[PDB]
């Protein structure tokens, strides 16, 4: 039985899901994130907290590349 | 005693009268009138009918023969549905009697007035050593911007003497938000 | 000349088909006991010798879960050794051959998957998939 | 009597002991003491039926009436009934089997086997007896 | 039957016309305020590990921190009356026990709200739904009301349509809401 | 697989690029009822469904 | 009127007069005076059927008097909290009542606002044994719905804020013991 | 037994110990003879195990976590030089009048 | 699997052999170590010679008293064996079960206490022996068990 | 002859009472936990301070 069930690893920015696990420390194996934080607060509240300047520097797109595991490729992006 | 044992038994039964049937069990909105105190005076005798119904149906059951089946076979499907409705009735009040008990010390934990060597708590702001500031911003900026400015200037440590910045939006700005972000 | 062909070999082989409760109880930390670190990293305050109330303490804290604990706090750099607590309370309680059918099928999609958390995402009900794809006039 | 604890007895036991999935449980403080309300619907409003039979006594006198017990009513709870419910007060002995409830098939054809009771003879100092006019 | 119950106008798709809108163009149609154009007060709490704040962050005398143009510094004060049970360990470990103990009890015994099976284990054929309740009181109401004639209603001995099966599938279970059902029981038709 | 979705509303109708192998020779007054209501069904029950 | 002589180790007792609020709360207060005034006395031998048929027993029990207890809690600046039966470490409560009691009207109806104040002291409301505590900071608002407030230090306030600046070993109890020598009535 | 002099220093002096983490160190316990049976021979520094004995004073030759912290301390030192004279303040308000007229 | 041991290959593998080792599992055999049980030793094997106190002792909740009627997985082996098999006691005389109806472990009264020599049984707790105790109501306002009509 | 304005104050006594005789039922088993160590932290700024010197 789990009570408090965790919160996702890396979770910290308002209208972008936490990037995997594995990627923060964690388990690897899964592609994609999810906070369900985020996804339960509605699109207007997203939009809410977050000004157009910020969402450009969280949209920020690094491809190849992972933002967190310095030097070594995104793992949302390889082949597993 | 000797006659004791004759309120486990019906009267009539032993009076050969033809047995008369019930007049109805306890309606609630009657029941919930009744204290406590009483609602187990009220039971007991629910209590030593059904008692007095079971020693007479399986008395007809040991002689289905002789006696046929139970006359007025009802009563005692109205006093078990009768027990239910002070059942329910008194699990209505160990509700509300328990539910005031959890509001009550409920907001005691947060008072911290327990304290297992049994004494009084130290005093609330003892402990606290920090001050906090309600800054309000027009535009939002990001955090760690904030972070770098506001900050202490004195401490030599990653935290800057700031324990935590948050920024907010009074609820006030979050339907104001809300309803021209439905409107657009 | 086997022995007990009788009735107590006729419930015993109906009978303990039914299934016993489960309860995913994970692996004790025995060696590193988590909540006798709430007192590390404390200033001594020297007037009575107890823990001075660090304000910082509970942000560099890193609250690994537990089953007898709602969340046990112990300060980040401590925080390695409970990897496995970690993984196991985010975990699903179940052995996954109950929870396949959210594996094989698409629910491999709308589903958490992260460290076996079989948990749904969000997901729109008829209500709002109508509300949000009328109101774009699609 | 099958000893492996099944799941859903467990939850058939929580939705009528608290609202269970629209009710948050109570402390578990207040579900260890007496004032719990399935242990203060019984300290205060007990569920038993001891019934007892006649065709012991009935016209004969008998110095040893015959009652049945739910299973769980030991000795001295037996005692305790009939002296503070039934005002009897002369109990020296019980002396207490335990039978498997009567069984039988109906007319249709499952085996209905009714509940199983706990013959209790207790055995009373100064005789009793029931009357029956024809 | 609510095929006849609908109205048809053009008898095509546009079943029902639509009408015209408010304004003749486009830029003629008021524009509102982006919720973005809002930036509406972002207060901004910090707490500082010291009890000189209030006067420190004045001390600075912001005005911009190139956008914000500061309105207010108030002082939050949110230190008032805190029971040392909010630092205690001794304390605060006793709370968030307590928190597991009524949390494991609200999700432990996980049986699932509703599936499949249910609707098959709290189902059964009439034929072991009767065994599962009988008696002969069921006719010899039959022979009763023949001869007295006591018109009945209800049901003697009392009905358990799940025979049984309650006690395998947990008091709590409700079949969801169907969505676009495959029937016609929707379409209450009353002649073919 | 690979099972040429690009064709599912691609058709000038709704009964077609479907694969529905169950048919009959005579489908009844209801039973035609069920079919019409049937092919928008699982038209818009693919929709909504991949939309949601 | 009640006194208390204070023992801070190596040092002489000193009168310590609590004027006991016997007319608002009766309950807590007269529970002062029989745990002060020695009123529970039971001294026994085995070998004089001290063992054999009375099976009373309980002299090997918490004996529900002040004679010889401690101050164990003595919070600086706060507070002086003392006297206990049953635990030296300032756990646990002894009352005349039992183990402890409550009474609704005296636990609502108290307001620590004055210095010198003689409360009890509680793990919860439903609490209260022989452990007293002697009020040293002057207001105490957060203590208002939790204990009783059944009198006051007459006067010997010397001591209490004496004890009060007794240092604190490692154990969080004071540094040398505070002892209460022999207590009574006035 | 501490004067009273010499603990005022300790008190105001800047540089204050964490001072919890024996507790961190790992639990052995269980029965005695099964957690002794294993030291049968020099099981002691050995897998990951390490006979905690209090230090008191530290080598400093060589000590990565004594230099690592030194330097650190004379990083400390130099900083503080500045909230000594006044440049930080000077530092500090230049970054709000960076921070103003943008 | 049987290499679930401390990795531990040019040194001597402790335990190895011995009872408190690694290596073999958790729900085994070979754990007579754990003879440790909760239950009071005279109820698994009685408290004199003729195995009195032994058998199937359910207990009430609040009754701090502990009792063998487990239904743990790892308890229930014994529990039936309890039930179909009783025990032969090597004084002679057969125990818990000895005839034909096996008993009802769950519809057991709740064992009230350990027993002594000198009396039967020390009743340790009294707050598992219900004493009905509904005052009989002979003073004022008669209760009939069920309602008049209109 | 229901009196709720009189006996609910009856029972959310002996609920109340039931809870907070649990929960320091609960702070003891905390604070026997615990005790030990907050004293293993002074016994090691009384010795601190001595090395100081």
């Amino acid at each position: 039985v789990a009570p408090w069930v965790p919160p996702p690893r890396h979770d910290v920015k308002v209208t972008m899901p936490p990037p995997p696990g594995g990627e923060v420390g964690g388990s690897y194996g899964v592609s994609t994130g999810y906070s369900d934080r985020l996804a339960r607060t509605p699109y207007w509240k997203r939009m809410a907290l977050s000004t157009y300047a910020l969402r450009m520097k969280e949209n920020e797109t690094r491809y190849p590349m992972s933002p967190h595991r310095e030097g070594e490729y995104d793992l949302r992006y390889t082949v597993t | 005693n000797v006659a004791a044992l004759y309120e486990f038994v019906d009267g009539n039964f032993l009076n050969n009268k033809r047995p008369a049937i019930p007049g109805g069990a306890w309606p609630l909105e009657s029941l919930r009138r009744k204290s406590l105190a009483d609602l187990q005076q009220i039971w007991l005798s629910l209590l030593k009918e059904r008692n007095m119904l079971s020693t007479i149906k399986e008395h007809y059951l040991r002689h289905q023969e002789e006696l046929g089946a139970m006359p007025a076979p009802s009563r005692l499907k109205m006093v078990e549905e009768s027990m239910e409705n002070v059942k329910r009735v008194v699990k209505e009040r160990d509700a509300e009697a328990t539910a005031e008990a959890v509001r009550i010390f409920k907001e005691r934990l947060a008072k911290g007035i327990y304290r297992y060597p049994p004494g009084p708590p130290p005093p609330p702001g003892a402990h606290d050593p920090t001050s906090t500031v309600k800054l309000v911003l027009s535009r939002r900026v990001d955090e760690e911007r904030l972070r770098e400015l506001l900050g202490r200037f004195n401490v030599f440590e990653a935290h800057k003497g700031i324990v935590k910045l948050t920024m907010q939006l009074p609820e006030d700005v979050l339907t104001q938000k809300r309803d021209a972000e439905q409107l657009w | 000349f086997k022995q007990g062909q009788g009735m107590f070999s006729h419930q015993l082989k109906r009978i303990l088909n039914k299934k016993s409760l489960h309860k995913y109880n994970w692996d004790p930390l025995h060696m590193y006991d988590p909540r006798k670190l709430v007192h590390a990293n404390r200033y001594v305050d020297h007037d009575t010798y107890e823990e001075k109330y660090d304000p910082h303490w509970e942000h560099n804290a890193h609250l690994v879960p537990d089953q007898q604990f709602y969340n046990i706090p112990v300060p980040k750099e401590y925080k390695d050794a409970y990897w496995w607590r970690d993984l196991q309370a985010r975990r699903v309680q179940c052995p996954t051959e109950w929870v396949h059918f959210r594996m094989h099928t698409k629910d491999k999609l709308k589903y958490d998957f992260q460290d076996l958390a079989f948990r749904k995402k969000f997901e729109y009900s008829y209500e709002d998939v109508v509300a949000n794809a009328k109101d774009m006039c699609s | 009597w099958n000893p492996i604890a099944g799941k859903i007895g467990l939850v058939n036991r929580k939705a009528e002991e608290w609202g269970w999935p629209h009710q948050r449980p109570p402390p578990t403080g207040l579900r260890r003491s007496p004032e719990y309300f399935p242990f203060f619907f019984s300290r205060y409003f007990p569920d038993v039926e001891v019934r007892l039979v006649l065709d012991s006594v009935l016209n004969n006198e008998t110095t040893r009436p015959i009652f049945h017990i739910p299973q769980d009513m030991s000795k001295q709870e037996l005692v305790n009934y009939l002296k503070n419910i039934y005002n009897i007060d002369n109990v020296v002995r019980i002396r207490v089997r335990n039978m498997r409830g009567r069984r039988f098939k109906n007319e249709v054809g499952e085996i209905k086997s009714l509940p199983d009771y706990k013959v209790a003879v207790v055995e009373l100092d100064s005789p009793v007896s029931i009357v029956f006019k024809q | 039957s609510v095929l006849s119950k609908a109205v048809i106008q053009l008898g095509y798709f546009p079943n029902i016309t639509t009408t015209a809108p408010r304004f003749t163009k486009a830029d003629d149609v008021p524009r509102p305020v982006h919720p973005d154009e809002i930036e509406g007060p972002w207060e901004v709490r910090v707490t500082y590990d010291a009890k000189d704040g209030l006067a420190y962050v004045q001390s600075l005398s912001l005005t911009s921190i190139d956008g914000a143009a500061v309105l207010s510094v108030e002082e939050e004060f949110p230190a008032a009356a805190q029971p040392y049970a909010a630092v205690d360990p001794v304390y605060q470990e006793a709370v968030r026990r307590e928190m597991a103990q009524e949390e494991t009890l609200m999700k432990w015994p996980n049986v699932p709200k509703w599936k499949y099976q249910y609707d098959l284990y709290t189902k059964k054929h009439l034929a072991q739904v009767v065994q599962y309740n009988y008696s002969n009181v069921v006719d010899y109401v039959d022979r009763e009301v023949l001869l007295t004639g006591r018109s009945v209603w209800e049901s003697p001995i009392d009905i358990d349509p799940t025979c049984g099966g309650m006690k395998s599938v947990p008091a709590h279970a409700k079949k969801p809401k169907r969505y676009m059902t495959h029937g016609l029981a929707e379409v209450g038709v009353t002649d073919i | 697989g690979f099972t040429m979705k690009y064709k599912r509303g691609t058709g000038l109708w709704d009964e077609d690029h479907v694969n529905d192998f169950d048919a009959n020779k005579y489908l009844s007054a209801r039973s035609t009822m069920r079919w019409y209501y049937g092919m928008e069904r699982l038209q818009t029950r693919n929709n909504m469904n991949a939309r949601r | 009127h009640a006194f208390m002589d204070i023992a801070i180790g190596s040092q002489p007792p000193h009168r310590v007069t609590f004027e006991l609020f016997t007319k608002r709360c009766p309950i807590a207060s007269e529970n002062f005076l029989k745990l002060c005034t020695g009123e529970n006395v039971l001294p026994q031998v085995s070998s004089i059927d001290g063992i054999g048929e009375p099976s009373f027993r309980d002299q090997f029990l918490p004996q529900l008097t002040y004679r010889n207890t401690t101050v164990h809690r003595v919070c600086k600046g706060y507070l002086v909290q003392g006297g206990d039966i049953v635990s030296g470490q300032g756990t646990g409560q002894l009352s005349i009542y039992g183990e402890s009691f409550d009474a609704p009207e005296e636990v609502k109806a108290s307001k620590f606002d004055r210095m010198g104040l003689l409360g009890t002291a509680v793990s919860a409301p439903h609490l209260n044994g022989s452990q007293f505590f002697i009020l040293t900071a002057d207001k105490a608002p957060h203590l208002n719905g939790t204990c009783i407030c059944f009198g006051r230090v007459v006067d010997g306030w010397t001591v209490v804020k004496a004890i009060e600046a007794i240092p604190l070993t490692a154990a969080g109890e004071p540094a040398e013991r505070v002892v209460v020598v022999e207590c009574g009535k006035l | 037994e501490i004067p009273e002099a010499a603990r005022t220093v300790m008190r105001s002096h800047p540089l204050q110990p964490q001072l919890g983490f024996v507790h961190a160190l790992p639990t052995d316990n269980r029965d005695a003879v099964v957690q002794e049976w294993e030291r049968m021979h020099h099981l002691d520094w050995q897998f990951g195990k390490a006979v905690y004995e209090p230090r008191s004073a530290e080598n400093e030759r060589g000590n990565l976590t004594w230099l690592r912290e030194v330097r650190h301390h004379e990083a400390r030192e130099a900083f503080q030089a500045d909230v000594d004279s006044g440049e930080a303040r000077r530092r500090h308000m230049a970054k709000i009048k960076a921070a103003a007229q943008v | 699997v049987f290499h679930n041991a401390p990795s531990v290959y040019p040194f001597t593998k402790p335990f190895h052999d011995t009872p408190y080792d690694q290596d073999r599992g958790r729900f085994d055999k070979t754990k007579n170590i754990l003879r440790e049980n909760k239950w009071p030793a005279w109820m698994d094997h009685g408290a004199d010679g003729t195995g009195f106190g032994i058998g199937l002792n359910r207990t009430h909740p609040l009754s701090k008293l502990r009792g063998n009627l487990r239904r743990n997985p790892s308890e229930i082996p014994r529990v039936l064996n309890m039930m179909i098999q009783g025990v032969w006691h090597k004084s002679g005389n057969k125990l818990y079960f000895r005839g034909g109806k096996p008993p009802n472990p769950s519809t057991h009264p709740y064992l009230t206490g350990e027993p002594c020599p000198v009396y039967g049984w020390k009743v340790t707790d009294p707050g598992v022996i219900r004493e009905f105790n509904l005052p009989q109501p002979e003073d004022k306002t008669r209760y009939k068990p069920y309602v008049a009509l209109q | 002859t229901y009196d709720r304005e009189k006996e609910m104050p009856l029972l959310v006594v002996r609920r109340l009472q039931a809870m907070e005789n649990y929960f320091v039922d609960s702070l003891q088993k905390s604070h026997e936990y615990h005790k030990a160590l907050q004293m293993r932290n002074a016994q090691d700024m009384q010795t601190f301070q001595k090395d100081v010197l």
